[PDB]
RNA sequence: GCAGCUUGCUACCUCGAUGUCGGUUCUUUCCAUCCUGGCCGUGCAGCAGCGGCCAAGGGUGAGGUUGUUCGCCUAUUAAAGGAGAUCGUGAGCUGGGUUUAGACCGUCGUGAGACAGGUCGGUUACUAUCUACUAGAGGUGCCCGAGGUCUGCGGGUAAGCUGCUUUUAGUACGAGAGGAACCAAGCAGCGGCGCCACUGGUGUACCGGUUGUCUGACAAGGCAUCGCCGGGCAGCUACGCGCUCAGGAAUAAGAGCUGAAUGCAUCUAAGCUCGAACUCUGACCUAAAAAGAGACCUCUUUAAGGAUUCCGGUAAAAGACCGGUUUGAUAGAAACGGGAUGUAAGCACCAAGGCAACGAGGUGUUCAGUCCGCGUUUACUAACCAUUCGUUCCUUUCACUU
RNA sequence: CCCUAACUGGAGUCCGGUGAAGCUUACAUUCUAGUGCACAGUCUAGAGACCUCUAGGGGGAAGUGAAGACCCCGUGGAGC
RNA sequence: AGGCUAAGGCGUGUCGGAGUAAUUCAGUUAAGGGAAUUCGGCAAAUUAGCUCCGUAACUUCGGGAUAAGGAGUGCCUGCU
């Protein structure tokens, strides 16, 4: 997609389980491959901060729960930097549940949401309230 | 067998991967001149890394305008002096000296890397080179250089470094007539380079030793129960059974590092004449104070500190004109925190 | 260049330098180095460590 | 008909053993091409297909079952091709299956026992002689003697390959829906090379807290994985960062121009112009041990200069390499700068209390104390004293010196 | 494991002392193809190759260990 | 038990110097992810003493049971 602004490591690779922090329902999503990104051998796919995702929900409400849906990273604990220099982290990874183009499923995005996605889904930019 | 794909471990391009020749990189090939006469390389010293604080100017950047940290690489680089101008005849076979010309007066301290040429054939020497570039034998003019490093406090080395620089002109005869102007004489890396112009920085890289495959070439290491069954940081097979031979592009050990690379569109940032404009606290790491003029390169460069680098213009620069950088904030905060 | 103070040793962030870390409530720390953060991570207080700035206002107080 | 990549047929080689499947690691090869590049046809409007030709430079992945090969299934993806290399690869690994000795189930057999049936368990030996490759040196060969700077016979490369988004453009096309390409830009995936300002890891230098115990108590220390725990400079390193283009020539399929054989027409029979991720040049690495064994300049012949002794690190497995040597800051000390930890011991007061003695601990002296495999100033000490080669070695086979 | 990194002690590397063993008809600096009992460093035709030493891990020597334990044969055995 | 010390026995679990690679035997630590590795969580990691609360299916009524899931713990002053 558009390039961002600042680096991101890919910290998520497959088979993480990152709290789904919005209200879609879906509370702990498992990913299982990354939109965008071919691999090499024996390595596993990695998402970091602004990459689209296919998860499988395994912890939510008994509708979302098995499905794989599209899934955006807003969040990781893995520092990334900021083209003036700074480098920024979180307290915890993050996902919300979204469409292929970008829209999110849900109203509101608990926490913060790093600005790098804000900037690439602005839909997920203005549904989140607080934008670090 | 349903074959798995890889890409081949490191690359073949730089084979055989052996000690460098010389602590003096080398240039094999010089770019077609483009203007007014001028030298196509200067040699410096790298004293370290540090960043800038600068404006963003690069053209079409997501970032352009906005503050960035630009990780620079200081490089401690004086006055050089142009000690010789050797012509080159072209024939079927290839270029080959055909005469040169010593400057009169030299600096003392090249004794040390060659015994001082006499002033001898100054005037004649001169006027035998205009024969032979009137008459069609000479087809090129280089210029001899060598660095002064006997100012310098963080490199301790006091002999002269040996290199030919090509001139940059369009005629032979405007590139001799330039070449004697500056023969002899000491000209600074303003009359080379200027400010926000990309080069191309040769080194000879950071000796590692005799390293492993692992590190050589980045093969796997050995995983999961094969971790700790003898072989871990071991090439998991030389050849099959036929041919039997063990071909040289197989990973293996052996020298890692202290090898000539030639990195492209190193971007200047700064040119400097004060090296307390740049020195941290504490000074550099290992090295001590700028002390005299220096230029800040964009990014890193092959070589450790006090390494000779060998400075010139592009050679496949993809971009145009970059215009005078704005730095807002060298970083001269301590390194050593 | 907005002007950035580590949040445990009272340090100015210098530009190209330090860290930001976010807490899940949308709180915001700058971290001048690694001590800092480390110090922060442990649960140590700025008031409670004198070689901090905040620590040294605190024993200063009396 | 081709291939010999499946199963057969045969019995030519091997039974004084060519370690037998599958996976893993790493390298290479073929094209009958899955994707990427170039074309042709269409029942090709566009988008997207379908079929064919050229093309092997690059890519061809991650997972669930199963020992599997194969095959299915999942979500990505440009695509997730096939095959060869003793069904590549056990003096590389694994040991899941098959093919030992034990045992169970079923079926055969009167029985011992058997099953191209299933199940559980079941030893991976070796100090590398030669060769091949990978790197590092010592010689001679070439050669006025030495040094320096270059050239380039050659060798190598993928040094890049490929997607996503924006613009072109909601335009061409189309009744509508739908919907491209040329040029340009940014970012990303993989690969390559390099680096340590920033971030992260380590950091058994160092600093602090503290358990148990020993040295009589305090202080200072030993041991217990660095006792454990917290922090971390330098260094190294990635999880961090820098760079990573073409252009031109000749071409394959193909598309044409001129043009006859065949008065015309014809891309072909001569001739000519374009035409690909291929080839070549261009970059980049290496390259006088190129037997045509190189070119030029400088210095000087008992010298030029090299090596060793000495102080080192930009280098280093040994060698080698790169510097300095009193006309010197090469390494060390002293001091200072810059940093690591967190406020030392002793003393004064306070301390929940205790009649008292005592008292974990708090505050001040104290941003203290301790420490720095970093820098600067500084010859204070140590880089001094030598030494050997550049003489065949004795000879008066002499250009001599008693 | 993605994906490896740094550090510690013992080896290894280098040095002083001591000090064996296993493969071995000979030669041997090889590489390609063919031929040959149809799997060649020695044949045939080409191509390369100056020699010596050190370190490296194991491509090849159908590497060494060993009169195959699988299959067959023996007017050979043993146990049941 | 394990750790630290007496007495007692020893520096003879009879090769030393040196601190310069790769690789190897045995260890320490490792960001983000947490079995995606693999035939298979093989190996490694986690937890761990004591007191108190509390403890399921099922059961041959004996058990399961330390089930599971939790809290406290040092030092000093003074006492019962
Ligand atoms: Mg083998
Ligand atoms: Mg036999
Ligand atoms: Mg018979
Ligand atoms: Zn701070």
């Amino acid at each position: 997609m558009k390039g961002m602004r600042s680096n991101i490591p890919r910290a998520l690779n497959a088979g993480a389980q990152i709290a789904c922090v919005d209200n879609t329902g879906a509370k702990v999503v498992e990913i299982i491959s990354v939109k965008k990104y071919r691999g090499v051998k024996n390595r596993m796919p990695c998402a970091g901060i602004g990459d689209m995702c296919v998860v499988s929900v395994k912890k939510g409400t008994p509708e979302m729960r098995k499905q794989v849906l599209l899934a955006v990273v807003v969040r990781q604990k893995q520092e990334f930097r900021r083209p003036d220099g700074l480098h920024v982290s979180f307290e915890d990874n993050a996902m919300v549940i979204t469409d292929e183009e970008g829209i999110p499923k849900g109203t509101d995005i608990k926490g913060p949401v790093a600005r790098e996605v804000a900037e690439r889904f602005p839909k997920i930019g203005t549904t989140a309230s607080i934008i670090v | 067998m349903a074959s798995i794909h890889r890409p081949k471990r490191g690359s073949l391009a730089f084979s055989p991967r052996k000690r460098a020749k010389s602590h003096i990189p080398r240039f094999r090939a010089w770019p077609e001149a483009t203007g007014e006469p001028k030298l196509q390389s200067f040699a410096g010293y790298k004293v370290g890394m540090t960043h800038v604080i600068m404006v963003d100017d690069t053209k079409n950047s997501l970032t352009q305008g906005m503050e960035i940290s630009v990780p620079v690489t200081v490089i401690e680089t004086p006055a050089i002096r142009v000690a010789a101008i050797r012509a080159y005849a072209e024939d079927s076979t290839g270029e080959k000296a055909i005469a040169e010309v010593w400057a009169a007066d030299l600096d003392p301290e090249l004794k040390r890397r060659i015994p001082i040429p006499a002033a001898g054939n100054q005037a004649e020497a001169l006027e035998n080179i205009g024969k032979l570039i009137e008459e069609g034998r000479v087809s090129d003019v280089r210029a001899v250089i060598y660095t002064l490093p006997k100012s310098l406090t963080g490199v301790p080395k006091k002999v002269p470094d040996i290199m030919e620089s090509g001139i940059s002109a369009r005629d032979l005869g405007t590139k001799f007539e330039y070449s004697k102007t500056i023969l002899g004489t000491l000209v600074s890396v303003t009359d080379v380079f200027k400010n926000g112009t990309l080069v191309d920085t040769a080194a000879i890289t950071i000796g590692k030793g005799t390293q492993g495959p692992v590190k050589r070439w980045g093969i796997q290491l050995m995983k999961g129960k094969h971790s700790r069954q003898g072989s871990l940081r071991q090439v998991g097979t030389l050849g099959a059974f036929n041919p039997s031979r063990v071909s040289w592009r197989v990973p293996q050990m052996g020298q890692m590092g202290y090898h000539q690379r030639t990195e492209f569109n190193k971007r200047i940032l700064k040119i400097g004449s004060d090296g307390e404009e740049v020195t941290p606290e504490g000074g550099f790491i290992n090295y001590g104070l700028v002390r005299g003029d220096y230029i800040l390169i964009k990014g890193s460069v092959p070589g450790p500190s006090k390494r000779l680098i060998r400075l010139r213009d592009p050679i496949r620069a993809k971009k145009a004109d970059l215009g005078e950088p704005n730095i807002l904030y060298i970083s001269r905060e301590s390194k050593q925190g | 260049m907005e002007q950035r103070k580590c949040y445990f040793c009272g340090k100015m962030l210098e530009p190209g330098t330090g860290k930001l870390y976010v807490k899940k409530d949308g709180s915001t720390y700058f971290m001048c180095s690694s001590k800092c953060m480390s110090n922060f991570a442990l649960g140590r207080l700025p008031r409670r460590t004198e070689w901090t700035e905040k620590g040294k206002i605190q024993l200063k107080k009396a």
